[PDB]
Order: C-alpha cells, then sequence, then structure tokens
C-alpha cells in the first residue's frame, strides 16, 4: 500500500516537494516510480528511484527539474518538483515497480495533483442561464447556472438544495482563458415549470467559502 | 519510443469483444504492460510482459504480442471494465505510455437537445458575455458545435466542455460558452448554435438572437 | 668530505621518500595473503629505514652497532619474505596467514637477537667480525640466488608472451643485488681483509664504497616494497588517492 | 513463443536459443536446447559445431601481480551440428521441435546437458577502471563452422551466445540462523551471552535482515559499540579454496551495554549495490552484458559442494560483533572483539516468466 502527499499551487518557476509513504514495501527490493497525468490527458512518466543500483532515471521533459530521493529508514521516496512551468500542472501518481523482474507498476498511490499557476483565489459566480419558453421547444427546460472565475478545481454546485438531484447536468470545470476555472450547471425541467417550483443554484466554493446559493429565474 | 493505441474510443456494450491494439514506434520486444484507469482514479495493472496477466485481476483481459503491436482483448466487457486503458513499455528508460482508450457503453443514436441559453443578465453586468449552448443527451458524442454568432463562426473563442457518459442514459452532454466581452455582446446581434452530432440529420438552428 | 656529506643528505632525503612510499603501501595492504606478508615486510623495512638511514647519515657524518644489526636483520627477514613471495607467485603460476605473520615477526626478532652482542661499540673483535661476515654472506647467498631464480622465471614466463612487469622486477632485483650482495661482500672484506696492506687508503676506499652501498641498500630495501607495489598500479592509485584524502542477440518467435 | 537468434558476421551461421537463463535445480539443470541454421550449399561443405564453454576468468593472484585473465574452462562440450550426429536418438525438446519445422531442413538442433556440480554464473564486480572481459564463471554457447574441432574457429563465423546457470531460492525454509557465543572476559564473571539470531533463513535480494543482537554482559567490561555486518563469503575454488570474505552491509550503532545488564535490539539492515558499488572484486550475479546485476546469490549445489572442483561458491553470513572495553587495564588502544556469525542464503525468488525485464536505455 502506497500513500503520497504534497499537492498544491506553485508559481511558474517555484518548487514543490512530493513524497511517497511506501507501506509494507522496501525501497531496495522495489523501485519507486512517479507518474504524471495531466487533467484529461494520458499518463506520463516522470522519475524512477531504483535505490538499489543507485540510479534515478528521469523523463526527457523534466530532466534536471526533479530531484527524487529515497529515505529508506522511513520507507519514503521523496521527490522535488522544482522550476514548475505552467504546463507542468497535472496529477502526480506514485507507483512501485519491482527492483528485480520489473513486471509493470503493480502498486499505485492515490495521486497528488500539482497545479502550477500564477492565479490567486477568485470568487465564483451565480449567473443564471437565461431560460425562455419559446427557446425550449420540447418539454425539457433550459434553466441553468454559470459558475466562472474559480481558482481551484473543487467548486461544489448543488441544485435546489439537493432536491433536484435527478436531471441536473453539471459540466466539468473548463479552464478559463484568463487563467481561472469555470464549471457550469444545467438542469432540465417541464416546459411549463418556468415559475412552477423554480430551483435554487446552491453553489458553494471550497477555497473562498463563497456559498452563493442563488435561485435561478426564467427570462 | 512512441506507443500509439489505434482504438482511441471503444463504444461497445457488455458482451462485445473490445480489441485495443497498441503499436510501438520501434521494437520494444515483449516489455509491455496494460493499465485500467477509472475516471479520476489511479491506474491498475492488468497485464505485464505483454502476455502475462497480473495476479488479482479478472481473466477477461488477454494481451496479444507482435513485432510492435500489442492487442488487448476483453470480450466480456463487464461494467467494471468500462474505463480507460493505457499501454506502457519498460524495455527502455524513457518509459512511454499509450494515448488511452476510453471504453463506453454503446447506446442508440440520439439527437442533441441543443438547448442554447442566452447570456445571463448578471453576467452582462460583470462586463463579459457567455452564452452557453447546452447540447445534451447525445450518445455518439463528437458533436461539432458551431457558434455562428451574427453569421460569423468566431472560431477559437469557444469554451466547449463535454461531460462524461450518463450513469443511466449513457449519453454525453456538451456546453460551449461564447467567451466574449460586454462590448462584443452588443456586436453579437444574433447568436446561434450549430451542433452537428451524428444523430442530428442537419445542423441545428437554435438562434439566440441578442 | 663535504661532497660526501651532501650526497649522504640527498640519499637520506630519498630514503625518507621511500619510507613514506612504504608506509603508503602498508596502509594499502592494511585493508591477499602474499600482499599481507609483503606489507608486513614493508612495515618492518620502514622501521629498519628509520633506524638505519638516519644511522647511515650519522655514520657518514661520523649499541649503535646493535641498532644497525637489528635494522639490518629486520630488513633481511623482509627481503627474504619478498623474494620468497616472488618465488611462490612464480611457482603458483607454474587463520594460517595470521599465524604465519606472527611467526615471521617472532623469527625476525630471533634472528636480530644474534648480532647485538658481537657487533657493538666498546667505547675479542675477530669472532664478532667473523660472525657478522658469516651472517652477511648467508643473507646475500640466499637473496641473490632467490632473486636471480625469480627474475629468470618471470622473464621466461612473460617475455615469451610479448614483459614490462618481468623486466621491472629484473631491474629492481639487479639493483637490490648490486646493493645488498655488494654490501655483504664489503662487510665481509672489511672484517676479513688482512691487516697487511690495509693502509688508510684501503680503509678509506672501503668505507666510502660501503657508505655508497649502504645508501643503495636502504634504497633497495625501500624499493622491494616499491617493486612489489609497482605492479598494482590501479590498487596503488586508489590507495594513494585514499591516503591523500586525509553480431547481436535478436529474438524472433517460433 | 520467443527465441533468441544470433547470426555470424557473414550471416551464413545463425543460432536460435530458447532462453539465456538456465535454472540450476541443484540435482539437475535445464538442458541448453536450440537449433543452428546452416547453409548446406553455401558453407563450402564444412561441418559446424556447438561449444558450451564454462570459462572461469579468475584464480589466484590479484592486481595482475603474476596472473592476468587465467581462463580455465571448467566444462566444455562439443557436439556435431551440421552432420545429424551419430544415431542421435535423444529428445529434441519442445523448443527445437517447433523451431526445426519453422526454419525447415537447414536447421539442426543441439542439446547441452549441463553438469550438476558446476558453478552458477557469478561475475565478479569489475573495478571502476576495469572494463570489457570481467572475472568469474561465464557460460557461453558458441557455434562455429570448422571442418575439424581444431580449425582456428574462424571469427567471421564463430557465433557465441552468452547464457547463465542461474539459481533461485528454495520454496521451503528450515532452521533459524540462531548461534550464540560466550567469552569469559578476563575470567572475571560468567561469560556474556551473545545469542543473536536472524528472522528468516532465506532472504531475497533487497529484503531486510532482522539481526536480533541479544547481549547479557556480566563481565566488568562494557561494550563501546555493537556492529552487525553482513559478509559475502566468495570462496573462489580455482585455488585451494581462496575464500574472499567481503562485508556488504554494516549496522554499527553506538548503543552501549552496561556491566551486569541486558540488551536486545533488532539491527535491521539490508545489503544492496549502491553502498557496495565501490568495493571491487565483489561477487555479482552473472552478467550477459555490462548490465547492472544484484549481489551474487548464495551458491548452492546438490549435497552442497559435493563435487565442487572449482568455481565461485558465494555464501552469506552476518557478523554480530561486540566491541568491548580492554580487559583489565584500558589504555584506549585495545578492545576485545567478541563476535557471532550467522549464516543465511541470499537467493532470488523463483520466477515464472523470463527473468530480466529491467529497462535498457
Amino acid at each position: 500500500q502506497l500513500v503520497e502527499s504534497g499537492g498544491g499551487l506553485v508559481q511558474p518557476g517555484g518548487s514543490l516537494r512530493l513524497s511517497c509513504a511506501a507501506s509494507g514495501f522496501n525501497v531496495y527490493s522495489s523501485s519507486i516510480h512517479w507518474v504524471r497525468q495531466a487533467p484529461g490527458k494520458g499518463l506520463e512518466w516522470v522519475a524512477s528511484i531504483s535505490s538499489y543500483y543507485g540510479y534515478t532515471y528521469y523523463a526527457d521533459s523534466v530532466k534536471g527539474r526533479f530531484t527524487i530521493s529515497a529515505d529508506t529508514s522511513k520507507n519514503t521516496a521523496y521527490l522535488q518538483m522544482n522550476s514548475l512551468r505552467a504546463e507542468d500542472t497535472a496529477v502526480y501518481y506514485c507507483a512501485r515497480s519491482r527492483q528485480f523482474w520489473y513486471s509493470g507498476l503493480d502498486y499505485w498511490g492515490q495521486g497528488t495533483l500539482v497545479t502550477v499557476s500564477s492565479a490567486s483565489t477568485k470568487g465564483p459566480s451565480v449567473f443564471p442561464l437565461a431560460p425562455s419558453s419559446k427557446s425550449t421547444s420540447g418539454g425539457t427546460a433550459a434553466l441553468g447556472c454559470l459558475v466562472k472565475d474559480y481558482f481551484p478545481e473543487p467548486v461544489t454546485v448543488s441544485w435546489n438544495s439537493g432536491a433536484l438531484t435527478s436531471g441536473v447536468h453539471t459540466f466539468p470545470a473548463v479552464l478559463q482563458s484568463s487563467g481561472l476555472y469555470s464549471l457550469s450547471s444545467v438542469v432540465t425541467v417541464p416546459s411549463s415549470s418556468l415559475g412552477t417550483q423554480t430551483y435554487i443554484c446552491n453553489v458553494n466554493h471550497k477555497p473562498s467559502n463563497t456559498k452563493v446559493d442563488k435561485k435561478v429565474e426564467p427570462k | 519510443i512512441q506507443m500509439t493505441q489505434s482504438p482511441s474510443s471503444l463504444s461497445a456494450s457488455v458482451g462485445d469483444r473490445v480489441t485495443i491494439t497498441c503499436r510501438a514506434s520501434q521494437s520494444v520486444s515483449s516489455a509491455v504492460a496494460w493499465y485500467q484507469q477509472k475516471p479520476g482514479k489511479a491506474p491498475k495493472l492488468l497485464i505485464y510482459s505483454a502476455s502475462s496477466l497480473y495476479s488479482g485481476v479478472p481473466s477477461r483481459f488477454s494481451g496479444s504480442r507482435s513485432g510492435t503491436d500489442f492487442t488487448l482483448t476483453i470480450s466480456s466487457l463487464n461494467p467494471e471494465d468500462f474505463a480507460t486503458y493505457y499501454c506502457q513499455q519498460y524495455k527502455y528508460v524513457p518509459v512511454t505510455f499509450g494515448q488511452g482508450t476510453k471504453v463506453e457503453i454503446k447506446r442508440t443514436v440520439a439527437a442533441p437537445s441543443v438547448f442554447i441559453f442566452p447570456p445571463s443578465d448578471s453576467q452582462l453586468k460583470s462586463g463579459t458575455a457567455s452564452v452557453v449552448c447546452l447540447l445534451n443527451n447525445f450518445y455518439p458524442r463528437e458533436a461539432k458545435v458551431q457558434w455562428k454568432v451574427d453569421n460569423a463562426l468566431q472560431s477559437g473563442n469557444s469554451q466547449e466542455s463535454v461531460t462524461e457518459q450518463d450513469s443511466k442514459d449513457s449519453t454525453y452532454s456538451l456546453s460551449s460558452t461564447l467567451t466574449l466581452s460586454k462590448a462584443d455582446y452588443e456586436k453579437h446581434k444574433v447568436y446561434a448554435c450549430e451542433v452537428t452530432h451524428q444523430g442530428l440529420s442537419s445542423p441545428v438552428t437554435k438562434s439566440f438572437n441578442r | 668530505i663535504y661532497s660526501k656529506v651532501l650526497v649522504t643528505a640527498v640519499y637520506l632525503a630519498l630514503f625518507v621518500v621511500g619510507t613514506v612510499g612504504n608506509t603508503v603501501t602498508a596502509f594499502t595492504l592494511a585493508r591477499s595473503t602474499v600482499h599481507y606478508h609483503l606489507g608486513s615486510l614493508a612495515l618492518s623495512d620502514l622501521l629498519t629505514l628509520l633506524l638505519a638511514m638516519p644511522v647511515e647519515l650519522y655514520n657518514f657524518i661520523w649499541g649503535c652497532r646493535g641498532y644497525y644489526f637489528l635494522r639490518d636483520a629486520c630488513t633481511y627477514a623482509t627481503a627474504l619474505n619478498v623474494a620468497s613471495l616472488s618465488v611462490e607467485r612464480y611457482l603458483a603460476l607454474c587463520s594460517r596467514t595470521k599465524k604465519f605473520i606472527s611467526a615471521i615477526w617472532l623469527a625476525s626478532a630471533l634472528l636480530a637477537v644474534p648480532m647485538l652482542f658481537t657487533m657493538g661499540e666498546q667505547n675479542h673483535t675477530a669472532t664478532v667480525k667473523v660472525v657478522i661476515q658469516v651472517n652477511t654472506f648467508m643473507s646475500f647467498i640466499f637473496p641473490m640466488v632467490v632473486i636471480s631464480v625469480l627474475n629468470t622465471i618471470i622473464a621466461n614466463k612473460l617475455t615469451v608472451m610479448v614483459r614490462h612487469g618481468v623486466r621491472v622486477l629484473r631491474a629492481v632485483v639487479i639493483a637490490f643485488v648490486v646493493c645488498w650482495l655488494p654490501y655483504h661482500v664489503r662487510r665481509l672484506m672489511f672484517c676479513y681483509i688482512s691487516d697487511e696492506q690495509w693502509t688508510p687508503f684501503l680503509y678509506d676506499f672501503y668505507h666510502y664504497f660501503y657508505m655508497v652501498t649502504n645508501a643503495l641498500f636502504y634504497v633497495s630495501s625501500t624499493i622491494n616494497p616499491i617493486l612489489y607495489n609497482l605492479v598494482s598500479a590501479n590498487f596503488r592509485h586508489i590507495f594513494l588517492a585514499t591516503l591523500a584524502c586525509l553480431n547481436h542477440t535478436l529474438s524472433s518467435n517460433a | 513463443t520467443r527465441v533468441f537468434k544470433k547470426a555470424s558476421p557473414n550471416g551464413k551461421l545463425t543460432v536460435y536459443l530458447g532462453k539465456r537463463d538456465f535454472v540450476d535445480h541443484i540435482d539437475l539443470v535445464d538442458p541448453v536446447d536450440g537449433v543452428v541454421l546452416v547453409d548446406p550449399e553455401y558453407l563450402k561443405e564444412r561441418r559446424v559445431y556447438v561449444t558450451l564453454t564454462c570459462a572461469f576468468r579468475y584464480g589466484r593472484e590479484d592486481l595482475d601481480v603474476l596472473g592476468l585473465t587465467f581462463r580455465k574452462d571448467l566444462f566444455v562440450a562439443n557436439v556435431q551440428s551440421f552432420p545429424p550426429a551419430p544415431e542421435d536418438k535423444k529428445p529434441l525438446t519442445r523448443l527445437q521441435e517447433r523451431l526445426i519445422k519453422k526454419l525447415g531442413e537447414h536447421a539442426y538442433p543441439f542439446t547441452f546437458e549441463i553438469p550438476p556440480n558446476l558453478p552458477c554464473s557469478v561475475t565478479l564486480q569489475p573495478g571502476p577502471e576495469d572494463t570489457g572481459k570481467a572475472c568469474g564463471v561465464d557460460y557461453e554457447v558458441k557455434a562455429f563452422c570448422a571442418e575439424n574441432l581444431e580449425e582456428k574457429i574462424h571469427k567471421r563465423n564463430s557465433v557465441r551466445l552468452v547464457i547463465r546457470k542461474v539459481q533461485y531460492a528454495p520454496e521451503r525454509p528450515g532452521p533459524q540462523p540462531t548461534a550464540e557465543t560466550t567469552r569469559q572476559f578476563l575470567m572475571s564473571d560468567k561469560p556474556l551471552h551473545l545469542e543473536a539470531s536472524l528472522d528468516k533463513e532465506i532472504y531475497y535480494h533487497g529484503e531486510p535482515i532482522s539481526v536480533n543482537v541479544h547481549v547479557t554482559n556480566n563481565t566488568n567490561k562494557t561494550v563501546k559499540k555493537i556492529k552487525i555486518s553482513v559478509r559475502q563469503y566468495a570462496d573462489i575454488c580455482l585455488f585451494n579454496t581462496a575464500q574472499y570474505k567481503c562485508p556488504v552491509a554494516m549496522e554499527e550503532a553506538d548503543d552501549t551495554v552496561a556491566p551486569s545488564s541486558t540488551f536486545c535490539k533488532v539491527y535491521t539492515l539490508t545489503p544492496f549495490l549502491a553502498n557496495n558499488r565501490e568495493k571491487r572484486g565483489l561477487a555479482l550475479d552473472g552478467k550477459l552484458k555490462h548490465e547492472d546485476t544484484n549481489l551474487a546469490s548464495s551458491t548452492l549445489l546438490r549435497e552442497g559442494a559435493n563435487r565442487e572442483i572449482l568455481g565461485i561458491i558465494v555464501s552469506y553470513k552476518v557478523k554480530v560483533k561486540l566491541v568491548v572495553s580492554r580487559g583489565g587495564l584500558l589504555g584506549d588502544l585495545a578492545s576485545s572483539d567478541v563476535a557471532v556469525e550467522l549464516p543465511f542464503t541470499l537467493m532470488h525468488p523463483k520466477p515464472k516468466e523470463e527473468p530480466p525485464h529491467r529497462e535498457v536505455p
């Protein structure tokens, strides 16, 4: 069982330190590999500390930026993400391939996301999508809410205080052009329900604790 | 090394054979492993040595071996098997992973709703315009939504995000934001939506006006 | 006299350098049973150098004969050990170690115990001179023959393959022979040349030749360890650094 | 499934091996199967032979004192390949059964029953300056085209494939490495009991060693430091058992035991190559190339070294030292060194597929 920590926000050119709490395994009998996965992209190898042959291999992209070590007494394989560029934002995983008879990376860690950006915490929005009866040709309603200008990925957006939990489609948080995040939310309802039991966009932001919870209204 | 998975997307339901061919740039011998990663979880080893099946995983997964191609057959395709699969080689120090092969439930084609929503009044007060076109409930996905604001494509300035498959409907939903300015909002006299999914026979005409 | 003193000082500096090299070799050998015996002989020869090269410098400037005999007997045991190591290596090419080292030290002490009482500064002597000459003759007879046999064996084994190691060993052995065997012969002559025609000129010539040969003999005692360590260049370099620190197999399926 | 095909410089001679890692089951060894594809109408009507060398590039002497690469072939076997042997009534194995049909009538097999009491491939660690041909036992399957056995073995067509007689740890451990030493220090009090023991008889490469140093120092002397060291007993049998002990892991904690007091602390330590990369002359597992390999596995054979004529017998044991204060008068120059030696076998676990998968840049 592997456990890792050290994820957070780093400025472009800063430094972050990630570690693996290898439990039940040895750093000499099992090489520890750190694997990067960008959000929505495929896996990408970063580093591998054999610690038996004393060789710490590195990716072509992150060559000298990383300094991965191995504290054998504490059974940890410490890693240093330094000089983190903007495009280095990703989720970093920990994998334990056998030192002898590699046989793939069988044991995997939880994963510590390392977002690298210059943006600070910014308040989200409670913009209600403009619903029109004429626009909704069918019975489904176009009511929804817009939540933009969010710095960190987690931004909770509940609907009708958890009542309208069947029919609300919340889109993943796309990266805003400025540098922030934006995760909208659209809920379908009856075409005649423009005023009948209007739902409430209960959005609660994690970092700024900005619980707007503003009800959406039709145009 | 550049290992590529030809089947980027596998829209197959349970009981359908799902062969994921992954061909390396050059000969990586028999050192290929395959991982299954659930949405937003950690990858799980399935096979190693390109043939050997990892202990503790179902026998539905079977890896092929060739000069550079390494297929993985599943056949059964249980709900637990509906995830993204990566092919990784360890025959060279720059370990190269595959692009990824998302496996989704096959569903009957559905025309996107294309319920375009006009810009929010409060959003207009902020100083920007964001008219999100909420196309929803389309199984085949791959909907080429075109803004066509004021008979102008305005390509590039479009924040299109598509959610994952529905838990029960197994239908994707995609929203494309206009991402404009308050001054541009007045210029955009007539916005629209031109979702072009496979289910839709022709381009949609959900005009947003102003 | 002044030129002789200057030459003696230069020889003393060279002997000090050789003793430093021997100490480095002993430190290398501290961490190879033949090499262990060679290192023990090198340490014994370094002690003998500290007791004799200063004594050689004093004699050039000028009990004491007892200290000289102790040093010379330790060096004789060391040289016998080195020649025997070379001969044993040639023969091999053609707890026990520690016990042997301890017994070698004990035997060296027993051999050194011999000439202390006979050779000494009174402020009778015929028997002392005879004993010293006999000991020197025996030491030279064993070392010269052993070195010649070892050098011939090494040259026959290595030069035919071409060697450098055999040639270096032969040159070092030739120098060590022309030092020790001439030194033993000079001692036996000075203790055996008849008093007739033994004028001051003959005595002075014998003394000068013996001083030169004794400087050369100290050099050869320090060089036997140096000759042994000359063939371990990689290990010698590592030890010096430590001291200064302080077509193709494809595959194709069936 | 997969085979290893090496070709001669001209290309006319090709050797198809099955696996370049042969397990030694102590009692028996995996036969070296394979086929040789030889051109009948293009080899100028010359018979081809297969030679399994067991070269031992070691022996007495060190640092090129009087010996330099004294190759002694501990076992060499030559079988006629181009001629289909005299009445070759032997099994062809499943490796050469499918290979022969695949290549056709121009491929002829060869089998090499390796002797039981013969060394495992254990390449001695070369020095930092040392490179190329290293020391230790190294097997080789060498197929050449020569009219007779003595035909200078033309280098243009003398294909040689390097193999190993590797050995894997037993699947049944027995006793516990428990051995105690006692010493009546200065004949003062009852002897101290150094009843050290390990945790398991067989330790795989990289797995920890639990050294349970147990001391009851009843004598007046007290220990300045306790050192537990793991030693690699490389017993090179080319000479008269020129055993070369070498410590590979050390745990010397300054923990001190008081007189008339007890002490018990597990000295967990692990041997690896990073801390022992400097130590030249170290016995490593046999290398087919300049690849990095682990420390040499504890060599074992049928009834132990029943007929070990020559070869590196690598064995491991841990040295539970006890540096005590000088007996009687203590001048800070001498120290009694009670110690205990505990044997253990450091052998790889039994693999299922082909042994090596390590990334090769």
